[PDB]
RNA sequence: CUUCACACAUGCUACAAUGGCCGGUACAAAGGGCUGCGAUGCCGCGAGGUUAAGCGAAUCCUUAAAAGCCGGUCUCAGUUCGGAUCGGGGUCUGCAACUCGACCCCGUGAAGUCGGAGUCGCUAGUAAUCGCAGAUCAGCAACGCUGCGGUGAAUACGUUCC
C-alpha cells in the first residue's frame, strides 16, 4: 500500500484466483472489480476482465505494466470531442 | 591565384589534455592549437520493469 | 609529408589487398578529393554570405572557396537566377590529407552528443557524404568573430568501385562508424 | 568553456554556470563544486583547464546529463503510450497527466485560447 | 459528482534590485491538546522514522513568528526573476491514494517585462504588506472561511457633475 515499509497492495481475493491457475498452468480470464490492486510479476501472461463502471474490460499484463495499478487500463470516463 | 588571396597556412602543433600530441599544418595563429578532447580520449572510441519491482521488495 | 598519408601507404595500402584480392596495385582505392560546401540559401535575401560562408571555410580548410550561383529561378524560395547561394572549396593533395587527419582527430569528436557516423551513407560507388551542423566543430574558427551559425556537408570521393570497398578504406583511415 | 559539450556562459559565477548543463540544477552544482574543491565564488573566465578536467570526469561517473538524460526522459513518456495506461492516453492528447483540473485551466498542456 | 473546442466570476503566485539568495540576530497576539500534544535523544539531504519525559494544562507540548535589523553575493538579463508543466525517487494517513490525497528530494524551467474598452475596495491604527491560530477533519484539493497580532501611509479644495 504505496509505502515500501508495508509492501505492495494486491487484494487477497485476487491473489487466490491466480494461485489456483499458477498451480496448474492455465490462462482463464479473471472477472474482477479490484481496480485498486497493484500488478505484481505473477500476473504476467494472465488476462483480466476489469470493471470500469459499466462493463468489464480485458487487460493483458505483458511485462512492463508491472508497477502499475490494475485500474489504469480500463478508462472510466468517455470523451470523443465537443464537435 | 595561388598567391596572396588565400589565408596563411603553416605548421601547427596540436596537444590534448589526455597526453596526445601530433604535428599538422593549419591556420591557427602561432601554431599552438590546444584541444580538450581528441581521437584517443573520447567515448565511442573506446567505450527492466520486473527488476524495478524486485529491487523494492 | 602529412602523417595520414605516410600511414596510408604503410599499412592501409597493403591491408586492402588481403581483404579484397586485387591482382594489381593500381586497383587499390584511395581518396581523391574532399569537397566541403556551405549552401547558404538564406543569402538570396540580405546578400550577406561574404563574412559568413567565405571567411570561415578559408579558416577551416586553408584556401579561399568558390562562390556558386543559382542556375534556375525558383519562386517559392524567392530565388533569382545568377544569385549567390552556395560557397564551395575543393581540397587536393597535402591539404586534403591534412584536412582529413585534422577532421577525424580533434574535430569529429567535438560534435555535441556524438555517437558515430552512419556507414550506410554511401551513394553506390563508395563516396561518403555526411553533414556537420555547426562551425564550432573546428578550433580554427572562433565563436566570437562569426555571424549566425550554419552547417556544411562534406564529400569524400574515393577511387573505390563499390560501397563496402569504400567503407573498408575509410574505416582503415579512421572514420568512426556505428 | 565547454564542459560536457554545453558552452558555459562566459563571465559568470561558477555556482550558476554549472546549472546551464541539462541535468544539473542548484543542488548538484553545490556538490560538483564540493567534491572537486573548486570554490563557488569563482568566475568561469578565470577557470583552469587543469580544474576543468576535475569536473569533466566527476559527472560521467555519477550524474546523467545531455542526450542520455534527454533520451531517458523521452523514453519514459514513450513507455506509457504503448502500454495503454491512463497517463499514456493522457499524454497522447496534450491534456495534463497528474490529475489536474481541466475545466478552467491547463493552459500549459494546452495552448492559448482557441475561442470557439 | 474531479469530464473539457470554450465563456464569465472570486482569489493566489508573479512579471523582480523598495528585489532574489546565503549567513547571523531581535520583537507578538489570540487559540488547540487523551482514539491526544510528542519535549529530549537517535537515524535520514528532507518530508519523516524511532525512543520517551512532562501535560486534561496561566504548570507540559503546540512554539522557531514572518516582515525587520546587520553582513555577503548577484548586476538589469526572460536572468541566481517566475515556478507552471513533465520525468524519476520517496514518506505519511487510510481496508484502499488508478480514476482522485497532501507533503519531501533530484531533474525539468512554460506563460509572464505591470495588463484594451472597462471596473473595485478604502477617511486611521484604515489602506497596503507580513506571519500565526481555529472550526470541519483519518488524511486532505486550506490559495477558502472565521479570527489574531506585526510594521504602517497618502489625501479630502469642495458639492458643479456620476
Ligand atoms: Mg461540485
Ligand atoms: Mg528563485
Ligand atoms: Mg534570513
Ligand atoms: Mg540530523
Ligand atoms: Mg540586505
Ligand atoms: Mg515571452
Ligand atoms: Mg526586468
Ligand atoms: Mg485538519
Ligand atoms: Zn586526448
Amino acid at each position: 500500500p504505496r509505502s515500501l515499509k508495508k509492501g505492495p497492495f494486491v487484494d487477497e481475493h485476487l491473489l487466490k484466483k491466480v494461485d489456483v491457475q499458477n498451480e496448474k498452468n492455465t490462462k482463464q480470464v479473471i472477472k474482477t472489480w479490484s481496480r485498486r490492486s497493484t500488478i505484481i510479476p505473477d500476473f504476467i501472461g494472465h488476462t483480466f476482465a476489469v470493471h470500469d463502471g459499466r462493463k468489464h474490460v480485458p487487460v493483458f499484463v505483458t511485462e512492463s505494466m508491472v508497477g502499475h495499478k490494475l485500474g489504469e487500463f480500463a478508462p472510466t470516463r468517455t470523451f470523443k470531442g465537443h464537435i | 591565384m595561388k598567391s596572396d588571396i588565400h589565408p596563411a597556412y603553416e605548421e601547427t602543433t596540436v596537444v590534448c589534455g589526455c597526453g596526445n600530441t601530433f604535428q599538422t599544418r593549419s591556420t591557427k595563429p602561432g601554431g599552438r592549437i590546444v584541444v580538450e578532447v581528441c581521437s584517443q580520449c573520447h567515448p565511442f572510441y573506446t567505450g527492466g520493469r520486473v527488476a524495478r519491482f524486485e529491487k523494492r521488495y | 609529408q602529412p602523417r595520414l598519408k605516410e600511414r596510408y601507404r604503410s599499412e592501409i595500402r597493403d591491408a586492402l589487398r588481403k581483404q579484397f584480392g586485387y591482382g594489381n596495385v593500381m586497383q587499390i582505392p584511395t581518396v581523391t578529393k574532399v569537397v566541403v560546401n556551405m549552401g547558404v540559401g538564406e543569402a538570396a535575401r540580405d546578400a550577406k554570405l561574404i563574412n559568413g560562408a567565405v571567411n570561415d571555410l578559408a579558416l577551416i580548410t586553408g584556401q579561399k572557396p568558390e562562390v556558386r550561383r543559382a542556375r534556375k529561378s525558383i519562386a517559392q524560395f524567392k530565388l533569382r537566377e545568377g544569385m549567390p547561394v552556395g560557397v564551395r572549396v575543393t581540397l587536393r593533395g597535402d591539404r586534403m590529407w591534412e584536412f582529413l587527419d585534422r577532421l577525424t582527430s580533434i574535430a569529429l569528436p567535438r560534435i555535441r552528443d556524438f555517437r558515430g557516423l552512419s556507414p550506410k551513407q554511401f551513394d553506390g560507388v563508395g563516396n561518403y557524404t555526411f553533414g556537420l551542423a555547426e562551425q564550432a566543430v573546428f578550433h580554427e574558427v572562433d565563436v566570437d568573430k562569426i555571424d549566425r551559425v550554419r552547417g556544411m556537408d562534406i564529400n569524400v570521393v574515393t577511387s573505390a568501385a563499390t560501397d563496402d570497398e569504400g567503407r573498408a578504406l575509410l574505416r582503415a583511415l579512421g572514420f568512426p562508424f556505428k | 568553456a565547454r564542459l560536457v559539450g554545453v558552452d558555459l556562459p562566459r563571465d559568470k559565477r561558477m555556482e550558476v554556470a554549472l546549472t546551464y548543463i541539462f541535468g544539473i540544477g542548484r543542488t548538484r552544482s553545490n556538490e560538483i563544486l564540493a567534491a572537486t574543491g573548486i570554490d563557488r565564488d569563482l568566475r568561469t573566465r578565470d577557470l583552469t583547464e587543469e580544474q576543468l578536467i576535475h569536473l569533466r570526469d566527476y559527472i560521467e561517473a555519477n550524474l546523467k546529463v545531455e542526450g542520455d538524460l534527454r533520451r531517458e526522459v523521452q523514453a519514459d513518456i514513450r513507455r506509457k503510450i504503448e502500454i495503454g495506461c491512463y497517463q499514456g492516453l493522457r499524454h497522447r492528447r496534450g491534456m495534463p497527466v497528474r490529475g489536474q483540473r481541466t475545466k478552467t485551466n491547463a493552459r500549459t498542456r494546452k495552448g492559448p485560447k482557441r475561442t470557439i
